[PDB]
């Protein structure tokens, strides 16, 4: 009977541990589902915005080019004024 | 059963335990 | 009643196997959570990086329009002087 009492007590300890682990697993499932939703959202948002890397680099090059053209005109004008000084 | 060693933290647990007393992992995990 | 102890022994062993298996499932979920947390921070920064490119793109476009106006104004001054 003492082996029987020992087995019965341990089985009840196992049943409580099964429930405890399950509650912890329930929480982790909710975390995983929320992270999955957030990651899918962020992934879509990044993809829709990806074009701006390309457009930024193209726009910057265009800006640098017209700035160079403008500076050339400014130099021509300054020279023409100084030639007439 | 007798005592059993936790295979994660190496602590030797009492025969009555089903979870490690240190790390709470089950004996066969 | 030794076969009765066997019976209960069998039930306890199954409970311990199911318990260990839940723990193994938990281990996999903790790894999932860690990988997702890393992927989400990475994606959040990458989205923020695209937002910086968007801001800078609009700022470059604004600068380009202003420089174009300035160039037209200089071109006019030159035209007045060369006429
Ligand atoms: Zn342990």
């Amino acid at each position: 009977r003492a082996v029987l009492k020992e087995l019965s007590e341990k089985l009840e300890l196992a049943e409580k541990a099964l429930a405890s682990k399950q509650l912890q697993m329930d929480e982790m499932k909710q975390t995983i589902a929320k992270q999955e939703e957030d990651l899918e959202t962020m992934t879509i948002l990044r993809a829709q915005m990806e074009v701006y890397s390309e457009d930024f680099h193209a726009e910057r090059a265009a800006r640098e080019k017209i700035h160079e053209e403008k500076e050339q005109l400014a130099l021509q004008l300054a020279v023409l004024l100084k030639e007439n000084d | 059963r007798g005592r059993w060693a936790c295979q994660s933290c190496t602590f030797e647990n009492e025969a009555a335990a089903v979870l490690c007393s240190i790390c709470e992992r089950p004996r066969l995990a």
